[PDB]
C-alpha cells in the first residue's frame, strides 16, 4: 500500500514494503492550546495503538489514506 | 548540496505555517 508522512521538505510520501502498511494519523496539542496549532505527524504502522493517552489518531489502511486536513483544499 | 533526512511538524488549524526540518548545521 501507499502511504503519506511528515517528515522531509514538503509532506512525504511512501509505499510500506512489510506488513505494516497501515496509515496512521497522529495529532496532539502544539501550541493551539497555548498559542500555534495541533501537531500532526503522518506515518505508517502495523499495530496503530490508542490515543487515548493524550492525543489523536486514524488507523487506516488505504494507499496514502493519512492526509491532512487543514492542508489539502489550497 | 547538503540535504539531510526527514523531519516534519504539521500544526492543525493552519496550512500556510507549515513547520519543516531538513537540515540546519
Amino acid at each position: 500500500i501507499v502511504c503519506h508522512t511528515t517528515a522531509t521538505s514538503p509532506i512525504s510520501a511512501v509505499t510500506c514494503p512489510p506488513g505494516e502498511n497501515l496509515c496512521y494519523r497522529k495529532m496532539w496539542c502544539d501550541a493551539f492550546c497555548s498559542s500555534r496549532g495541533k501537531v500532526v505527524e503522518l506515518g505508517c504502522a502495523a499495530t496503530c495503538p490508542s490515543k487515548k493517552p493524550y492525543e489523536e489518531v486514524t488507523c487506516c489502511s488505504t494507499d496514502k489514506c493519512n492526509p491532512h486536513p487543514k492542508q489539502r483544499p489550497g | 548540496e547538503e540535504r539531510g533526512w526527514k523531519h516534519w511538524v504539521y500544526y492543525t488549524c493552519c496550512p500556510d505555517t507549515p513547520y519543516l526540518d531538513i537540515t540546519e548545521e
